[PDB]
RNA sequence: UCAGGAUAGCUGGAGCUCGCGUGCGAGUUCUAUCGGGUAAAGCCAAUGAUUAGAGGCCUCGGGGCCUCGACCUAUUCUCAAACUUUAAAUAGGUAGGACGGCGCGGCUGCUUUGUUGAGCCGCGCCACGGAAUCAAGAGCUCCAAGUGGGCCA
RNA sequence: CAAAGGGUGUUGGUCGAUUAAGACAGCAGC
RNA sequence: AGCUCAACGAGAACAGAAAUCUCGUGUGGAACAGAAGGGUAAAAGCUCGUUUGAUUCUGAUUUCCAGUACGAAUACGAACC
RNA sequence: GGAUGCGAUCAUACCAGCACUAACGCACCGGAUCCCAUCAGAACUCCGAAGUUAAGCGUGCUUGGGCGAGAGUAGUACUAGGAUGGGUGACCCCCUGGGAAGUCCUCGUGUUGCAUCCCU
């Protein structure tokens, strides 16, 4: 039978729209509120967020502070600009996330004129690292803002966290989510964690396909092959990229709103046509 | 049982009395962490 | 309209066996799905106690399993083959879905076959971030599902 | 039995309608508010006359039914069973209490009444121009059934519609009137254009 | 309220009189003691006498 | 206590505004509060912690302390023949920065420069504001005069839209 | 505990500290700004109550293809101390300088990536009194009486 | 203290009808 | 941490008004121990993980109010989680 | 002129239908060795770059609903103060002041911060 209209006038009159970022599915305001809310007895003390976002083909890293007018960007780093340093492929894997985090850490310290005091971790062995405080200056402190992704063990976001930590930034964290951590043993395996930092897992998969499915290897890694990158050569590439990062870190096509006169004129034409009908 | 009749008249005989306001107010009830540091700051003031 | 991204495909196949009571029968019924589908089924519990049906609340009375991929196609043709590749015109829902039921298939249990058809791009309504709605023109309609069944299995639709 | 109406004539308490707080309320004496040919079209009865209240008082449901019956009978005889439409414009929603010493004197519900204001219409009758005299006379008899002072006012509107008789003909001649039984709908220049009919689409509002 | 306003106008006794400058502040005060006073625009003769 | 709970008679005062429920905008948490600032107390019904008693709702006070999540506020309260300086702590969700003194700071600077400019020229002046005074005389150009007269009475018009 | 008492308020006495119009006080207004859910209003907005027809009449029941009622759409009469989108008048809070402002220095164990903040301190400079009206003045303390049946508009 | 409701008591007012082409009353044969 | 409820619409052997399963709409019309009111939707609701801040030490403030106590609540400080 | 990341304001930003988009993007999308994840690689997670702008995102349109603003409703309803005012009463006029809200009507359909990139 006829069904009562669910979305009547009354439904829209009492409807309250959520925040634009919420209904666009991009901001978790419960998390955002607890990230930016500063103690009132600290007054105008910025609370910086280490924002890491992953797209289908790029990694975005930013140091952000909140303000009434909006968020202010202190420093930013994109994985798409890593080719300037040497990394040409796999710009969204665990190793690329580590490079992006490292680049941001060196850039922000460069802007703050404190990169000389904090050189970060010099022996990347996969162990948990935290830059020790200097003599006359504490390390820059930031908070990780993971966004709407799932914080699973081995997630790329924690790969970028390790890069930022190795770059000399103080970021509160624990080792329970770095790649190589074991749920049962409750310990961090440095060898496995170091393997992911240099793309060892990517190299292992490349070798597995070659021995078993050479046809699949050609397609699954076409860009790697197109640029002469081998599985055994990935570790040396990333180590070179890390050293490079530390060395130096209008025509309109959319329609325009019709004016009142134009809209009225078209309305008259439709009105007359309807009247002339029948 | 109850009534407020005449009570406003009684209050205004000598009121309404506002409390005496001094330049310096008591620090009791303020953040002890802030107060303790302020005491040290005055101690070494020169 | 002929874009490759508009091709219809079977999103998943769901086999539901509502035995209507716990005990040995439910355990045996679950084993049928596990061997027929190759994966562990789920045990559904009654939402409300009903004395007429003899089911108590929070009691396992049914079991179902979801199958995707080639095995869904392999296990779907078998069901249609038993059905003689004929379905009633009312078996197709307005949201581009259809289903049927077999009563022959431990013992003998009647199964419930339901098929969900979706075009590529339905992830927009399933992903956690930037969750949205599939465009109306891109959704699979009742007519589209019928044509897919009439070309995928050259079946017949009986209005009756 | 029931107290004389003078006991609850004056509006002294806040509205006390039937609800989950006031239970055991007897039903109103009046249950029918429309009498006569209530299915007649809007274009059948142009004339309209009202019995307007001129006091702020309570009107019992018993009096409302008595006025309706008295008005209905005379109009039926004088004009006919299918020559008028009588509508009672007042509904009794206020509950009256009765305390059957003064300890715990909050009374039980006795009956219902209507809280009428000054200038509020009590009864309305629409018919043809030829039966205007009968309609006014029928309302005169109903006046004796009410406690206060009322007044007979001949409406300048077309029947029970909200349009003046001059405006109703003006709009109807322009084809802007869509009959809706006893009501009349005025067509504007809003809404989906396809919803309108060839001869019922306009560029400007009816002014 | 009236008692306070009349005190501010220095009208503490019946038939006492005073001058008052015209401005929104004073006019609004005077509006609140209207039934207790009568006033107007004095001419030069009245002010002299 | 003694016949009334803490939130008695707060059905309307503590309820959220129509179509303004749910998430609290984060500009509330970005406000900076200093000692001596004036704030208006407006209870937010969603935040149940650090909320002031219903009396302080709709009152303006002066900030006398700042904590991690709350500000100490001084509010005048009349008890019989005395005014009491009530000191309460309130979470910042229930306080709005008041604009009662917004004109003071800007007014002082204007007064200071006006006196400074007048001092150099040896002309004593006054920077005090004054209420609206009487208007001066002026001429109004003649125009067409519309005559207004009382309207004859009509009973049919004694109702919104007429009878 | 209910014909009582104590307690606070109202009252007297005793003063004391100052002040003389430059008052920092006011049962008043002005200016700026903040809170409200009563009156009215609303149902053609949620919740609840409630009258009538009109169209569609797909689908459900009712009876005899017909047919009444359920249903759907657009309208319509009349309502609410314990309903409400909206929303007064009156009344309520705060502010209108010398306890102001600026400049240069200093202190800290608190705070910051950071002499970054926060508060405080020292010195120098500026500050025609920073709306109206009134101000038989303002503040502070001590001891204590009576009263704690009210009534009228 | 006084009500609903009434008066061809009397005084004002409002709307309509009739009338020197002859109304109204009476008289006369419409 | 993930999830979204009541209700309705359209579909599926036994299966129907009402068992389970699928899609769609769904501002909360559900739920949140109890009275009512208020409040809450990537939650304060539902399902899981880990747990004992239902801990130790004072003082301050609010409500009651004589600006006494008790009960209850709130904001900090110093510890341990 | 726009997109993207983070945002501010939280409908002029929402809902419905229809139409449209250069480049870089953002997406859909391929795969399931490894981390992770479930009945289910759908989701989540990891790796990838063959295909497509079909959807999403973006923009425009609708005598669309809603929302926002104005006009009007109306000096109406109500209301502070005043009268040895009217009236049997109910209630109401006048005096000194303040002053709303549906329907109807017209118009509008976001604005904007930081950073990166395309148009170049
Ligand atoms: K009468
Ligand atoms: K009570
Ligand atoms: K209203
Ligand atoms: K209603
Ligand atoms: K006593
Ligand atoms: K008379
Ligand atoms: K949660
Ligand atoms: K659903
Ligand atoms: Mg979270
Ligand atoms: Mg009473
Ligand atoms: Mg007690
Ligand atoms: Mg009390
Ligand atoms: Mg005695
Ligand atoms: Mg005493
Ligand atoms: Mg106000
Ligand atoms: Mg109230
Ligand atoms: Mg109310
Ligand atoms: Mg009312
Ligand atoms: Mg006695
Ligand atoms: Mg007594
Ligand atoms: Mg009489
Ligand atoms: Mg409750
Ligand atoms: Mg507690
Ligand atoms: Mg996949
Ligand atoms: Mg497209
Ligand atoms: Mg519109």
């Amino acid at each position: 039978a006829f069904i009562k209209v669910q979305k009547t006038r009354a439904y829209f009159k009492r409807f309250q729209v959520k925040f634009k970022r919420r209904r666009e599915g991009k901001t978790d305001y419960r998390a955002r509120n607890r990230l930016i809310n500063q103690d009132k007895n600290k007054y105008n003390t910025p609370k910086y967020r280490f924002v890491v976002r992953f797209t289908n083909k790029d990694i975005i890293a930013q140091i952000v502070s909140a303000s009434i007018a909006g968020d202010m960007i202190l420093a930013s780093a994109y994985a798409n600009e890593l080719p300037h340093y040497g990394l040409e492929v796999g710009l969204t894997n665990y190793a690329a996330a580590y490079c992006t985090g490292l680049l941001l850490a060196r850039r922000v310290l460069k802007k703050l004129e404190m990169d000389e005091e904090y050189e970060g971790n010099l022996e990347v062995n996969g162990e948990d690292y935290s830059v020790e405080p200097a003599e006359s200056r504490r390390p820059f402190r930031a908070l990780l803002d993971v966004g709407l992704l799932r914080t699973t063990t081995g997630n790329r976001v924690f790969g970028a966290l390790k890069g930022a930590l190795d770059g000399g930034l103080d970021i509160p964290h624990s080792e329970k989510r770095f790649a190589g951590f074991s749920k049962d043993s409750k310990q961090l395996d440095a060898d496995v964690h170091r393997k992911y930092i240099y793309g060892g897992h990517v190299a292992t998969y490349m070798q597995t396909l070659i021995e078993d499915e050479p046809e699949k290897y050609q397609t699954h890694f076409s860009q790697y092959i197109k640029k002469g990158f081998e599985a055994d050569g990935l570790e040396e590439m990333y180590k070179k990229v890390h050293a490079a990062i530390r060395a130096d870190p209008h025509k309109r096509y959319n329609l325009k709103k019709l004016t009142y006169e134009e809209r009225k004129a078209k309305l008259i034409e439709r009105l007359n046509a309807l009247n002339s009908a029948a | 049982n109850h009534t407020a009749h005449n009570q406003s008249y009684k209050a205004h005989r000598n009121g309404i009395k506002k409390p005496k306001s001094h330049r310096h107010s008591s620090t009791k009830g303020m953040d002890p962490k802030f107060l303790r540091n302020q005491r040290y700051a005055r101690k070494h003031n020169k | 309209l002929s874009n490759p991204m508009r091709d219809i495909k079977v999103q998943k196949l769901v086999l539901n066996i509502s035995v209507g009571e716990s005990g040995d029968r439910l355990t045996r019924a679950a084993k049928v799905l596990e061997q027929l589908s190759g994966q562990s089924p789920v045990f559904s519990k009654a939402r409300y106690t009903v004395r007429s049906f003899g089911i108590r609340r929070n009691e396992k009375i049914a079991c179902y399993v979801t199958v995707r991929g080639e095995k869904a196609m392999q296990l779907l043709e078998s069901g249609l083959k038993v059905k003689e590749y004929e379905l009633l015109r009312r078996n197709f829902s307005e949201t581009g879905c259809f289903g049927f039921g077999i009563q022959e298939h431990t013992g003998i249990y009647g199964m419930d076959f339901y098929v969900v058809l979706e075009r590529p791009g339905y992830r927009v309504a399933r992903r956690r971030r930037c969750k949205s709605r599939v465009g109306i023109q891109h959704r699979v309609t009742k007519e589209d599902s019928m044509k897919w069944f009439q070309v995928k299995y050259e079946g017949v639709i009986l209005n009756k | 039995g029931r107290r004389p109406a003078r006991c609850y004539r004056q509006i002294k308490n806040k509205p006390y309608p039937k609800s989950r707080f006031c239970r055991g309320v007897p039903d109103p004496k009046i249950r029918i508010y429309d009498v006569g040919m209530k299915k007649k079209g809007v274009d059948e009865f142009p004339f309209c006359v009202h019995l307007v209240s001129w006091e702020k008082e309570n009107v019992s449901s018993e009096a409302l039914e008595a006025a309706r019956i008295a008005c209905n009978k005379y109009m039926t005889k004088s004009a006919g069973k299918d020559a008028f439409h009588l509508r009672v414009r007042v509904h009794p929603f206020h509950v009256l209490r009765i305390n059957k010493g003064m300890r715990g004197a909050f009374g039980k519900p006795q009956g219902v009444c209507a809280r009428v204001a000054i200038g509020q219409v009590l009864l309305s009758v629409r018919c043809k121009d030829g039966n205007a005299n009968h309609a006014q006379e029928a309302l005169r008899r109903a006046k004796f059934k009410f406690p206060g002072r009322q007044k007979i006012i001949v409406s300048r509107k077309w029947g029970f519609t909200k349009f003046s008789r001059t405006d109703y003909l003006k709009y109807k001649s322009e084809n802007r009137i869509v009959p809706d039984g006893v009501n009349a709908k005025l067509l504007g220049c809003h809404g989906r254009l396809a919803a309108r009919q060839p001869g019922r689409a306009f560029l400007e509002a009816a002014n | 309220q009236t008692k306070k306003i009349l005190q501010l106008l220095r009208l503490r006794q019946i038939f006492n009189g005073v001058f008052l400058k015209v401005n929104k502040a004073t006019v609004n005060m005077l509006h609140r003691v209207e039934p207790y006073v009568t006033y107007g625009y004095p001419n030069l003769k009245s002010i002299k006498e | 206590p003694a016949g009334h709970g803490l939130r008695s008679r707060t059905r309307d005062s503590f309820s959220r505004a129509f179509r303004k429920k749910g998430t609290i905008a984060l500009s509330t948490y970005l406000r900076i509060f200093k000692i001596g600032d004036y704030v208006d107390i407006k209870v937010n019904g969603a935040i149940h912690k650090g909320m002031p008693h219903k009396f302080y709702h709709g009152r303006t006070g002066r900030v006398w302390n700042v904590t991690k999540r709350a500000v100490g506020v001084e509010v005048n309260k009349q008890v019989r023949n005395k005014i009491l300086r009530k000191r309460i702590h309130v979470r910042i969700e229930h306080v709005q920065q008041s604009r009662c003194t917004e004109e003071v700071r800007e007014r002082i600077k204007k007064n200071d420069q006006l006196k400074a400019d007048a001092k150099a020229r040896g002309e004593v002046i006054s920077t005090k504001r004054q209420p609206l005074g009487p208007k001066p005389g002026f001429m109004v150009e003649g125009a067409t005069l519309e005559t207004v007269t009382p309207i004859p009475y009509d009973v049919v018009n004694d109702l919104k839209g007429g009878y």
